[PDB]
């Protein structure tokens, strides 16, 4: 199929991401590690779709300026959680 | 004393000069044309295949003698 | 014909890279010279013949020299990062224009952004791989030189591309056939000097180092085989910043004999300041560079956006 | 996309005389080829745009190469020598053909065409 | 007074902005200057671009002389 | 590019065989358990490298990601200056300097661009 | 809006970001909407006199992150297939934009993270996600068209909904696990119309409006902070406190209306069947309900005894009297509305 | 394309983000198809725009062509492996690199 | 031909990346991951501006997450898996093997190429990117842009209040 051929391998890489945003590792930036992985993949498509229009990739700019403020935001919330906590490891928060 | 300077400075003006003038000189060796096509707009690129297809060699051109010189009407 | 062409390129960067290599270490000796002159000193001398020799005779010495194998080091991370920083400052070559063409690169001004920045993570992973304390505050020391010149070095590069209308450095050659963009750009050409030191981590801006200050900075830990290509990394960066100032506004007259009388010169004016100016405090550049250059940089992009907007009314 | 109801022209009449003439032997008489050839030029290539089909343009696209063919000849009788020095210069001067370097030879055809 | 301070505090500022402000002004004059040269009909088309005499735009073609 | 990166492992393999020269031409001798220690001006080392090493540009650390990203949006203005609407591309390329320079001078004035005192 | 000029531009960026999802012909401008709704949202919910309010920031950023991850992922994939922002005929790549949008609402099978955020939000923050929160995403769905994922949801969303909040006494954890439940009534009504849940939703944030007030403007937290929460008349207090029986949809008050309107549409529509396990399901709801109003129908109670006064901020109690009325009283109000009709 | 409710001023800011109208071989084919659906509304228009939906999807996603060239390409091999072509004969002349 | 060898190398390091438990290891397998996907979307484009852009914006946050790695998960270990370099060796040559033996211009993508565009097309004889970037800048999608500005900017309020400097450094306590 078209979709197999094509689109297939990103997809498989996207999920990939995901289990690793969701496994267990002892330190949240773990989880910024995962999370601009999977952006990276998600640029990868969307650069596939954009591209079967002739003149319209302008749009990856549009994307990048808010995968890094994501980020940029992740990372303020972590240093957040340091004042107040003094270590950023999953197992410290309460598990409610 | 400010002569001691200058041998080390024509070491390496030598030196970062020989590329350019020898590439310049391999290439007049090697293609017969001192500088290579450039593909730096998609014209050039076009016009390049064309070249590399009718005479089997970008850098050997094909002048008028190419052209059928009379055509019997 | 085609087949061919591609061989000539193999040929290209080879000569290109043994030039490169064999300059560097003639660099080093007009370091050495040229220190030895403006202090006092006469410099290296006797070693061969009137000193001409001495890079080479300093060459055999670093490599018969035994490997270090530091006991707290990840050993692999340790012994591979000076591949890479020899690597990259040989491979950000391939982008200096000629016109006989070597590679096409549009967008070459780019390449240039790209290549600069990774020459940060050499140091740095070299000096988080030694596990020194040292060497671990040389690698964050050079980090925080790049969050500092990075950001104004895209927009200084801007300004010149505004002139010229593309990336291509090609196109530097023909607005430069009957003046120098140095005219016009004075005192971009003296901040683009100041931020070129900090790209090669020099005096005033010498913090991955860091002599005086760390023993040795992210290079105090590595040895005969390692610490030759740190070293040579870094002169191969001096050498091409030092062209890249030639092409931007000294004419970039690739083809003429002139201008590697000029590259040479801008080598010794680099030089010339490491033997001038004491080196900046850790912070005062980082502040330098956001307070001052950063803001300095947007000024003339509205500058040269209402010039080329004037200049494009009446051509 | 093309079945058997598409109605393509037959390969006798896509059949004409071609150039087969390097670029920068084209580009040595480029200007002084278009203030002949426009008339045919500009019919081509406006039926072309307003209409996007190749074979509605057959018929066009014919006069265009006899013309381009039909300018060389008069070279061909004429200026041999001077289009082959222009035509040399301009490929052996620089990587990208450019008309800024050789103003010289260029001089020495335009005299020839002038006079011819 | 303020622009004494700044002028002695951040002179790179005062400046720098004194160039910056040039540069709305003269882009202020470039861009009406635009528009009072009808500057949208540019004399030079990139690409090969032909009209038919009737058409609309084949009265609005720019006469230069070179 | 795809001339570029044969190049580019072609240099890669060149400076590696450099070292592994290095490696073989180099004199050998038995390592010691204090040849291999580290090096802290002779004295043995308090602390280890690894532990948390304190940050003070972490502020400036998030505004330099942000900062870039705006890069991108400048770095197009040049290629698309013969082929867009003059107002409209002289506008918002204005109004996108004024925005950096208030948002710079904003939190210099607030103090932010300094270190953590 | 509660302290400085900074927690002002938050709250309008909000409304931009919410504005924008919501006004856009595209997947790709509906996904931006979110992002610009993100960032406007973590500063107000993060303060670091509380270690427990950092960790709600985590707790919503991470879901949120992946949400939006998720849902700009199908939505490429839905026009890789269709190139269309619309899918001619619903299939599994509109199922998962539909997975990722209830889970950025924390609908019930994806609820998980939402009560277990809010033990630490101050009652204006809790609001600000019960209620806002909540238009951009359930509004979206109204697009997509699968039924028997958006039935699914429905049913687990009263049943979680109120089991769920039985057991709880934190009032904010209480309030979470009561809004799962009206959540649910909208998914069930928004598969019939969107009128009836724009008329839902207004009425369901106008009673959770009131409800936050009325522990904000007392700071209570806790069902035994009811008990000892002192008040001059007992009268005053006990119908306060009869504003819970509107949340639970009781017909002598307003709060009914909604719950009203949405049954004789859904009875119209022949969801006979959805709306008994729906309906039933409401009176657990409506139980702990009653468990808040112990503190107020019963009237005479051993009470700390160290207040005799009632310490209260004017602006907000004067607009929470003012609601507090029509949440009584707002029944003989349907005459004017003409909105259902 | 899908319709907000709202349709506030807000909807002209990203209204024109994503489109086929630059330039490009499938400009006409939705301007018709996207038009057809604004006469008939969102709703009745997916069944009134049989052709010019398949149309416009067989000239974007292109799936339709893509999933006949791999029918000729695996039927090339096919053949051969089941020794119906010959190697010296696997291809057809190529075409000229100056065309297309 | 390489685009397949590049979907090799893509997979290979993103089942490693799914195994890396060490923040560094993790960030030198997503560093060699971001060159490959730079590479690889150029391959399918009429030019590398965007590879050049997304490899910039990357390294950039690249660095930073070094300088938080270094404070805070700075003391942790690595463990060579045996299991996983025999099974992406032994994955990766088998890939590499069908990339030989494929029907590679099956697999090569549709997605048209700069030269995989006709010579007709008047549009791409222009400067490399200079329409596809064109209406970034154009009335209406102009006003995209500046909604980012001030999104760009209120997202700079929005770090310094969340970060509140003033109230220390940051250590990993
Ligand atoms: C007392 O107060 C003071 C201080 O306080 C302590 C100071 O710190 C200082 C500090 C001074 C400085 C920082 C000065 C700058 C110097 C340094 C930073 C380092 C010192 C080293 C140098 C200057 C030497 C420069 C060169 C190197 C380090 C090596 C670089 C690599 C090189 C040259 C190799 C290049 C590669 C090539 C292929 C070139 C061509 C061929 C060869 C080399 C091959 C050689 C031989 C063979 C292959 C054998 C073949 C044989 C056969 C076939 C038979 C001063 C001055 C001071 O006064
Ligand atoms: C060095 C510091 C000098 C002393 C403080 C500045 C004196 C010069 C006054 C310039 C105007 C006010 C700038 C300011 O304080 O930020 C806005 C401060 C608050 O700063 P903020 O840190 O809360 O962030 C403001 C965010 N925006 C811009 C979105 C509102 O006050 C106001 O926002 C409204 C009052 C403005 C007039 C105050 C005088
Ligand atoms: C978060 C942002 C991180 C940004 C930096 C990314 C790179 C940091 C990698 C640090 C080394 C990781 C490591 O220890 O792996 C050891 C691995 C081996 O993993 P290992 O698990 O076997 O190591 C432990 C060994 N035992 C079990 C004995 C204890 O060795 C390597 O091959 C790493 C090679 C690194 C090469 C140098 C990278 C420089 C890159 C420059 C820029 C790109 C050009
Ligand atoms: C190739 C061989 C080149 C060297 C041949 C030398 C023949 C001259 C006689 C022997 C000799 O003098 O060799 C040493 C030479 C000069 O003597 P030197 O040690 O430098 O003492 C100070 C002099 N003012 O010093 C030298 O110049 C020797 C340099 C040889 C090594 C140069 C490094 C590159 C490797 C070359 C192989
Ligand atoms: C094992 C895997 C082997 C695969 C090779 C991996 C190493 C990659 C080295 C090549 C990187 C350079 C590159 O490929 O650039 C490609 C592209 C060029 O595009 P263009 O502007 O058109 O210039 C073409 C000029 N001929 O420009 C770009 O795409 C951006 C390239 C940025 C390069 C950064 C330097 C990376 C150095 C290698 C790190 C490892
Ligand atoms: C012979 C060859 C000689 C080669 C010399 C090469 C020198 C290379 C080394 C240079 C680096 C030297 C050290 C350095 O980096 O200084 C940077 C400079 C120092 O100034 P600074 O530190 O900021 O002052 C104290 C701040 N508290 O930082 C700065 O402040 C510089 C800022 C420059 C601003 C220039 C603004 C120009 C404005 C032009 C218009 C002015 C005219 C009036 C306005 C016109 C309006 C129409
Ligand atoms: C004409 C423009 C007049 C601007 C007046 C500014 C005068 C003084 C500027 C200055 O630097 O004084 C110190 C003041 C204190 O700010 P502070 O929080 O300490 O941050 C470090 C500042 N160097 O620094 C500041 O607060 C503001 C420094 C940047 C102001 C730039 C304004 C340029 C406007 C054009
Ligand atoms: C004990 C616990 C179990 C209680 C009973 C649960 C079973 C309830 C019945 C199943 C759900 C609803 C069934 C239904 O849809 O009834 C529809 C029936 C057919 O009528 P019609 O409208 O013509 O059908 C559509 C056109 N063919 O016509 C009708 O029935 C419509 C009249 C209203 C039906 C309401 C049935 C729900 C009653 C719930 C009682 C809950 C227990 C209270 C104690």
């Amino acid at each position: 199929m078209i979709m197999i051929l094509y689109w297939s391998l990103p997809m498989i890489l996207f999920i990939l991401g995901l289990f690793c945003f969701v496994s267990n590792r002892k330190h949240l930036l773990s989880m910024l590690l995962s999370l601009e992985f999977i952006v990276l993949m998600l640029f990868f498509m969307l650069f596939i779709y954009l591209n079967m229009l002739n003149y319209e990739s302008y749009f990856s700019m549009m994307f990048l300026t808010f995968s890094v403020c994501e980020g940029a935001l992740g990372l303020s919330i972590l240093v957040s959680m340091i004042r107040t906590h003094g270590n950023d490891y999953f197992q410290s928060f309460s598990i409610m | 004393m400010w002569f001691e300077i200058l041998p080390g400075a024509v070491i390496i003006t030598t030196l970062l000069s020989v590329p350019i003038y020898a590439m310049y000189g391999l290439d007049k060796l090697m293609i017969g044309n001192a500088f290579r096509r450039n593909m730096d707009e998609r014209f050039s690129r076009v016009m390049y295949q064309r070249d590399f297809r009718l005479t089997d060699n970008p850098y050997k051109m094909n002048g008028l003698d190419a052209i059928p010189d009379e055509k019997t009407n | 014909m085609f087949y061919m062409e591609f061989i000539l390129s193999l040929i290209g960067s080879l000569l290109l890279i043994i030039c490169v290599l064999v300059s560097v270490a003639f660099l080093t000796l007009l370091e050495r010279k040229v220190l030895g002159y403006i202090q006092i000193r006469k410099g290296p001398n006797k070693v061969g013949l009137m000193g001409i020799p001495q890079p080479f005779c300093d060459a055999i010495k670093l490599f018969t020299k035994e490997q270090t194998y530091p006991l707290l080091s990840n050993y692999l991370s340790y012994y591979i990062s000076p591949i890479f920083s020899l690597f990259l400052s040989l491979f950000v070559w391939m982008c200096m224009p000629f016109f006989v063409k070597l590679y096409s690169f549009n967008l070459g001004g780019l390449f240039f952004l790209c290549c600069t920045s990774l020459g940060v993570y050499t140091v740095m992973v070299a000096g988080w791989s030694s596990n020194s304390n040292y060497a671990l505050l040389g690698g964050l020391r050079a980090v925080a030189q790049t969050i500092s010149y990075e950001v104004s070095l895209a927009l200084i590069l801007l300004s010149f591309i505004f002139l010229i209308g593309s990336y291509n450095m090609i196109y530097f050659f023909f607005y430069q056939v009957y003046m120098w963009f140095l005219i016009i750009l004075f005192p971009m050409a003296l901040v683009w000097v100041s931020i070129s030191l900090a790209e090669t981590n020099r005096t005033p801006f010498d913090f991955a180092e860091g002599e005086s200050e760390l023993v040795s900075g992210f290079n105090v830990e590595y040895s005969s085989g390692g610490f030759a290509l740190i070293f040579m990394a870094e002169y191969a960066s001096i050498l091409f910043m030092s062209m890249l100032f030639c092409v931007i506004f000294l004419g970039c007259d690739v083809f003429n004999l002139l201008f590697y009388m000029k590259l040479t010169f801008i080598s010794f004016v680099f030089i010339w300041v490491r033997g001038t100016l004491p080196r900046f405090r850790y912070d005062k550049l980082m502040y330098l560079a956001w307070k001052c250059f950063l803001s300095f940089s947007l000024n003339y992009l509205l500058f040269f956006i209402g010039f080329k907007i004037l200049l494009f009314s009446l051509l | 996309v093309i079945t058997n109801n598409t109605t393509l022209p037959e390969e006798s009449e896509l059949n004409v005389q071609e150039l087969n003439l390097s670029s920068a032997a084209l580009r040595a008489g480029a200007f002084h080829l278009g203030k002949q050839c426009e008339q045919a030029n500009n019919e081509f290539m406006l039926c072309r745009q307003e209409l996007d089909d190749p074979r509605a343009c057959l018929a066009e696209g014919k006069a265009v190469t006899s013309c381009a063919l039909d300018f060389f000849r008069k070279v061909k009788k004429t200026c041999h020598e001077e289009f082959t020095q222009y035509a040399t210069c301009l490929d052996k001067s620089s990587g990208t053909m450019a008309f800024s370097h050789c103003r010289k030879t260029q001089g020495v055809f335009d005299k020839c065409i002038k006079d011819n | 007074s303020l622009l004494k301070r700044a002028w002695n505090e951040i002179p790179d500022i005062v400046g720098g902005s004194a160039l910056a402000l040039a540069g709305i002004v003269m882009a202020t004059i470039g861009v009406a200057n635009y528009y009072a040269k009808d500057g949208d009909n540019r004399r030079y088309k990139l690409g090969y671009v032909v009209y038919r005499h009737d058409d609309p735009r084949a009265l609005k073609v720019r006469n230069d002389e070179d | 590019m795809f001339s570029i990166i044969f190049i580019a492992l072609l240099i890669l393999l060149i400076t590696t065989i450099v070292m592994f020269l290095a490696s073989i031409l180099s004199k050998k001798a038995l390592i010691d358990r204090e040849k291999s220690s580290p090096f802290e001006c002779g004295f043995d080392p308090k602390s280890s490298s690894r532990l948390p090493f304190s940050l003070r540009f972490f502020l400036i650390t998030i505004i330099f990601l942000i900062f870039d990203v705006e890069i991108a949006l400048i770095l197009p203005m040049i290629i698309i200056m013969k082929y867009s609407n003059i107002m409209i591309w002289t506008i918002t390329s204005i109004i996108f300097i004024l925005i950096l320079l208030i948002g710079l001078y904003h939190e210099w004035n607030q103090g932010m661009l300094n270190w953590s005192n | 809006m509660f302290n400085n000029s900074s927690k002002i531009l938050f709250i309008t960026i909000m409304i931009i970001g919410t504005l924008i999802t919501v006004t856009s012909n595209s997947w790709l401008g509906a996904w931006m909407g979110l992002e610009i709704n993100l960032l406007s949202f973590i500063p107000l919910l993060s303060d670091n006199n509380n270690l427990m309010s950092t960790e709600a920031s985590l707790k919503y950023f991470l879901t949120q992150v992946l949400a939006s991850t998720v849902l700009l992922f199908s939505s490429i994939l839905l026009m890789l297939k269709n190139n269309m922002n619309n899918e001619i005929n619903e299939s599994f790549t509109s199922m998962i934009i539909m997975s990722a949008l209830l889970l950025k609402s924390g609908a019930a099978p994806f609820h998980f993270w939402f009560p277990n955020m809010m033990e630490g939000l101050t009652w204006m923050n809790a609001l600000m996600l019960m209620t806002w929160q909540k238009i951009a995403p359930l509004m979206l769905i109204s697009y997509l068209n699968i039924k028997y994922l958006l039935l699914i949801s429905v049913i687990l969303s009263v049943i979680i909904g109120a089991i769920g909040g039985l057991n709880q006494t934190s009032l904010r954890k209480l309030m979470a696990f009561s809004s799962i439940n009206h959540l649910g009534w909208m998914l069930s009504s928004l598969m019939i119309s969107e009128s009836i849940w724009l008329i839902y939703f207004f009425f369901y944030s106008f009673l959770s409006f009131v409800l936050t007030f009325m522990f904000n403007i007392f700071k209570l937290f806790h069902l035994n902070q009811l008990f000892s929460w002192f008040v001059n008349s007992k009268i005053l207090k006990f119908t306060l406190f009869m504003n819970f029986l509107s949340l639970g949809g009781l017909p002598p008050f307003l709060g009914f209306l909604p719950k009203w309107l949405v049954i004789q549409q859904l009875t119209l529509c022949n969801q006979y069947f959805m709306l008994t396990l729906m309906m039933m399901s409401t009176l657990i709801t409506l139980f702990f309900y009653l468990r808040i109003c112990y503190s107020a129908f019963m009237m005479n109670y051993f009470e700390n005894n160290w207040i005799m006064k009632m310490n209260m901020n004017s602006i907000n109690y004067n607009m929470y009297m003012i609601m507090t009325f029509f949440s009584i009283f707002g029944l003989f109000l349907i005459s004017l509305f003409y909105f259902m009709f | 394309s899908l319709t907000p409710f709202l349709r506030l001023p807000l909807t002209d800011l990203t209204g024109c983000l994503i489109n086929h109208q630059t330039y490009d071989k499938c400009g006409k084919f939705e301007m018709k198809m996207m038009e057809c659906f604004e006469a008939y509304g969102l709703e009745r228009g997916k069944r009134e725009c049989a052709d010019l939906i398949s149309d416009f999807q067989e000239c974007v996603g292109m799936q339709k062509q893509l999933m006949r060239f791999h029918a000729m390409r695996n039927e090339r091999y096919k053949q051969w492996l089941k020794g119906e072509r010959k190697g010296q004969e696997f291809f057809a002349d190529p075409p000229r690199v100056d065309a297309y | 031909m390489i685009q397949l060898m590049l979907y090799s190398l893509i997979i290979t390091t993103s089942i490693i990346f799914l195994n890396m438990i060490h923040p560094l290891a993790l960030g030198l397998t997503l560093l060699i991951q971001t060159i490959f996907v730079c590479l690889l979307t150029g391959l399918m484009t009429k030019s590398f501006w965007y590879s050049y852009i997304l490899f910039l914006i990357f390294l950039g946050g690249m660095l930073v997450l070094f300088i938080y790695v270094t404070s805070l998960a700075s003391n942790e270990m690595f463990n060579l898996s045996m299991k996983l370099t025999l099974f992406s060796s032994l994955i990766l040559i088998f890939m590499l093997i069908l990339s030989f033996i494929m029907d590679k211009t099956s697999s090569s993508l549709f997605l048209m190429n700069n030269d995989m565009q006709s010579i007709i097309n008047m549009n791409s004889y222009f400067m490399e990117n200079s329409l596809s970037l064109n209406k970034l800048y154009n009335f209406p999608t102009n006003f995209i842009t500046i909604l980012l500005m001030n999104y760009l900017l209120i997202t700079l309020i929005v770090i310094v209040k969340i970060t509140k400097l003033f109230k220390g450094p940051i250590r990993m306590m």
